[PDB]
């Protein structure tokens, strides 16, 4: 419970943090689930060595908590990541992304001819584990999928 | 207030088998018992974004036979809601503020369900989405099964066709799932077989299948003869004639059929089903389609009307 | 007998404030306490000579709420009237044998006017000719706004877009105008300005109106923001983008608005108002449209009724 | 020329640096010049205050430079933006932005009817400043438009 | 080589005086000494995506008056390349690799300059992207006024009509304001003015430039009375018809006419030149579109031919 | 006089491997000493009865190329000839007593073959057949391999796509199989493989032949990257995109492909081919479609002129 602050790492008091990010998924979190839209701060690690070899990303939001739900919606994309709750200026929670059972409002369906492509809705799938396989459901067309088709927009 | 009431009917997966067997019940009571001035004072709105006359004619007239009002269109170029700007979203919040009840049918999946975000208390029913849930349609063919066999379990059904892009056949294949000991004769050329999926489920549940190259093999323990709808498009005109062999029914196919097994199929016949089996005790097509009226008036009641007796 | 009864209406401009009033009373009191068979026994006709589906879906649905029966047409080369020989009059001549009213509308100005003298003691009610009066559209807004803001007079009234080819707006200017105090402001792009003979109408009656650039000048004090629809076609395609700045409304733009302001918009919507506006409680262009089946279901009942109550 | 570092800010060695960044302006600049797409480390920084009032933005790119057009290629977006160069593990370099005379593979023509929409090319404008605004050419359709209209897609 | 050797001509703009004058110089040595076999082995391709006959049959001609073969297409339902998702870049990377020039009509703006980035080595002549830039068209109308008097500079010229959406005369007027001392009267409804940008252009090389409610005013003293296209689209029935009052051109009008004076139309013309102008002696727009061969067959001679002579 | 002199053109399969070497020898003669005066006072028939502006394009350009004269139509409400009753015979009879030759697509199958009955020592080149021999697109295909890998034998040769209905692949597929020691890769998704047939032509040559998933697992020893186009009529919305996966390619996917090796591509191209692709050396479907131009000169050259040298 002490003031010893590093480098190589930014380690600022009361925010969320998104450890070990595969190669160029961190950006996409960002975009994908609109992190950067707040005036709370933001400190974002591209390319940043960590444990696991290779190279990750690494994502901290001052002053915002991340529910159960938005972490889960991270398993599609940062299934390895670590999400480090902290206050006190110290770690106060911790989870892993676990796939969840709905996502909601960032995959596109692939059928073209589903109605929510031009309308005022949110795109809404419902999701299946399998063999070397993610199957994604959507909840308009009732037409199913591979996450390798949904994620090659 | 029946479990149904002012509930939205969109997918045939939806409806428990509770709700099937209300929704049935319901029809043959109707069809026992007319019931005039049910719905008198209510205003239906019949959106067919996308023609079909066949099933326009008969949601209406199952509406007035209750007697509804109706305003709608059947909208091809002949409507100018086509102006592609506005949203189907805008559309029936528009809709919607004018009637009770919004029977629709689109030619884009999820057409119905969208529009039940927007819609607001009122229901809406899907005529059909292209490609994908159509209610009413399976609804009237497990009524017209119910009714000839006098159950809807432990019975021989089998299909024959183009068991791939026929929604009608994944449908009442995936509802008689929901009873059991039935058995499933799939008829098919391999270009246009039953897809996996579907086999997949029937395996979950146990349910026992096998795939036929003809109507000939079969014939003598079929309770249901379920004939499909073959569109030239899915195939080359000279592959469909070719193939075309022997999923076309005829008469003579029917000398040894059983004594109530029944022929039926979605009414768009032609290249399909000669009609020298119009005359037959076994032709139910047409009574099929006339059974529309009592699934389709049976859904509306229980939609708009809290509380319906015999 | 009802000073509407057996009248034609045609042009907003040939109703005085008496009869604003009582229209307008009468949709509040069917809309409080419908009455479903009003018009029990009559046949009226929809002609839609021209097709306009939203609005004909809304006269429709007045007339069978009211117990009325509809008989009629969405010509659009889907009818066999379009016989180019044929004058307007002689369909009129056949058509008034046939029912107790005419709903019409028509691409051309003047066609319910024409109408009126060929049909015989039946009246003709506008939907709308294209381009002048459309008489029922007004009454809708009218009778919005009243709801809304509780009255028609001292109100402080924002009209936004094309206000130059826009008849609703010139239609409901000179409907508030025989009302007193109050206060327009008319924001748009100078190549579609308010025409000169709309002010030279406020002039001549001391009433009080502004130009502004965008919204956001009086945004803080008006009651009613009317957005209207801006067609392509008045304009190029870079021109209209271009000068599309800030006449196109966001949620944005209503951080300062008063609690009770009202926003609305013929319902053709796209490109005017950012769907984020929906969810606001400023938003009213569905509560709108849907006030459209009072006020003409109250046209039809004076008209057609000698003395209706409450 | 020395060892001895800081935590309020990543000052890592070798990389250009892209200092004062109004509010909301730093993610764009990611997204539309694809800046993350890269394996070289990027260190980035949201809502950090700096010498002016109004919360700023931070971006450093480990080991890569910007030409004198890609600099310029901010002046629309961030024109009070500070460019320092880095090598030596110090300031080798500085520069602002200037408005530039052509700016592309970034804009959308705001003429609906412009062949550049459904087409495989890059969009392209010419810039000329004046009174309150930015007009902006297309080099396709010859439309003119301000920059406030051409921004706001 | 002559400087327009192997080069595109896509915008007006884009050429300097030098460029428009030696276009001018080999139309009128053209028109003196035809040269039917300059061309001889040589296939162009005429590609009007959007039909225009009148142009096409013009440019065509010009391509066989100088011995080129040609080959082609107007584009609305003619064709199979309509059929969406193939872009006009791989269209054009196909037929460029058939013919040795691009003469193309598209609808929509930019369509030459890209087809520019996919032709390679083959130049492509913009025949027109719907709203800018019809290079050719400019160039007839300026070899026109010098043939008909004597040089581009120091002249009276006035233009009538829709100055706003007329982009023949945006472009002529930036073509002439490349010569100095011209005078120029423009006469047309306030809704339909010429464009703020071309009168500060006219500013900035302090060309003398005056605005007119009608050509009364100044036919005294015009030399080229320039006649604009006005569709009734841009405009309101009413407001056309209206406007319409001495914006259309009479024998009458022509009383005090200088002996030179000449009336050219961008050829689509009715309800702005009556007929019994046809036979006066300053009638010139038929003449004006004869001209149209001489500068598309000078502008094809320069592209596809290294030095040509007299 | 040579092998093909006055011989009509009908199917791909009734050529002999020398008449395919003598139509290739020819092509590339004229490819290297253009002829422009060969077929000098000829006149020919275009006769595109269905149209394809790509094709009709490609065949009038090697027409002029070659000097002759062009006369004919793209029927599509484009001509008076559709009227129903008039034969395709007696048109036929009519226009071959017209022109020296006759080029023909049509939208059924056999039309060419028929045609040439009633032609009378007019040769009729079959551009097209509906899904039925396209000639000189596997001649213009065959050129461009040759051309590109300097032989027709012991390639290793990658079709993509739609096999099942891609006609231009059954045909070059059979082409080549006239040719020996080629090694044949099928990539396509199950519903549309390479019919049975094919397999067994091949299998009767003991050619080798190997089905795969994806282009990935050949790649790396492919001479010629033959893509298809993939219609998404023969499959469902969803089943198209589904499926699309990798049968696509991408500039990624030819990371370890050999020097030599080329992409193709019958022309109509997107959904199949990223633009990325085209900036590579490998990309070669609008080189290919500019050697039809010599593939269908070199068909003229030989069936109009009797002795061509080189
Ligand atoms: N469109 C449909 O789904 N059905 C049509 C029959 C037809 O396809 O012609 C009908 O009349 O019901
Ligand atoms: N024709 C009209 O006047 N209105 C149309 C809307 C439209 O223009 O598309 C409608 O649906 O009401
Ligand atoms: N479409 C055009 O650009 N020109 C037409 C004239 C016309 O519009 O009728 C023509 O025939 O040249
Ligand atoms: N119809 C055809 O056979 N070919 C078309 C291409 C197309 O289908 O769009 C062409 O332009 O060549
Ligand atoms: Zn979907
Ligand atoms: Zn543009």
């Amino acid at each position: 419970m002490t003031h010893d602050n590093k480098l190589q790492v930014e380690a600022i008091k009361r925010g969320t943090v998104i450890d070990h990010i595969p190669a160029q998924i961190g950006f996409k979190l960002l975009s994908l689930f609109k992190l950067t839209e707040t005036d709370q701060r933001i400190t974002i690690g591209l390319n940043l060595p960590s444990g696991e070899m290779g190279r990750k990303d690494l994502i901290k939001i001052e002053n915002t908590f991340l529910s159960e739900d938005q972490v889960d919606q991270l398993a599609l994309y940062a299934p390895q990541a670590t999400v480090n709750r902290i206050d006190n200026y110290e770690v106060v929670g911790k989870s892993r992304p676990s796939l969840p059972e709905r996502i909601d409002n960032v995959l596109v369906c692939p059928n073209s001819n589903c109605i929510s492509h031009a309308e005022p809705v949110s795109s809404s799938f419902a999701v299946r584990k399998r063999a070397n396989d993610i199957a994604l459901k959507c909840k308009y067309c009732e037409k199913e999928f591979s996450h390798n088709v949904v994620l090659a927009n | 207030a029946n479990p149904l009431y002012q509930k939205h009917i969109i997918s045939i997966n939806d409806l428990s088998r509770d709700d099937l067997n209300l929704v049935l019940a319901t029809a043959a009571k109707l069809k026992a018992n007319p019931q005039p001035e049910l719905l008198k004072h209510k205003v239906i709105a019949s959106c067919f974004f996308e023609a079909s006359t066949r099933t326009r004619l008969s949601f209406e007239t199952s509406m007035h036979r209750l007697g509804a009002s109706v305003v709608g269109f059947s909208d091809s170029a002949n409507t100018s809601l086509g102006k592609k700007g506005e949203t189907l979203a805008d559309t029936i919040s528009v809709i919607s503020t004018y009637v009770d009840a919004i029977v629709m049918r689109h030619p884009q999946e999820g057409a119905a369900r969208l529009a039940t975000e927007f819609s607001g208390n009122v229901p809406v029913l899907n005529a059909g989405d292209g490609s994908n849930q159509h209610p009413t349609q399976t609804l009237l063919d497990l009524f017209t099964i119910q009714e000839t066999q006098g159950r809807l379990d432990n019975l021989h059904v089998a299909m024959v066709g183009d068991l791939k892009y026929g929604r009608t056949v994944h449908s009442l294949t995936q509802a008689l799932a929901k009873f059991d000991g039935n058995r499933f004769y799939f008829i098919a050329p391999d270009a246009l077989a039953m897809p996996q999926y579907i086999l997949d489920m029937l395996d979950e549940k146990g349910i026992a299948w096998s795939l036929h190259s003809s109507i000939e093999e079969v014939m003598a323990e079929v309770d249901i003869l379920y004939m499909t709808r073959v569109q030239k498009e899915r195939l080359d005109p000279s592959e469909y004639a070719n193939v075309k062999a022997q999923f076309v029914l005829r008469a003579s196919d029917l000398h040894n059929a059983k004594a109530n097994m029944k022929v039926l199929h979605p009414l768009p016949r032609v290249d399909e089903i000669a009609t020298d089996v119009d005359k037959t005790p076994h032709a139910w097509y047409f009574q099929q389609a006339g059974n529309g009226i009592f699934a389709r008036q049976a859904l509306l009641a229980l939609v708009l009307n809290r509380d319906l007796v015999l």
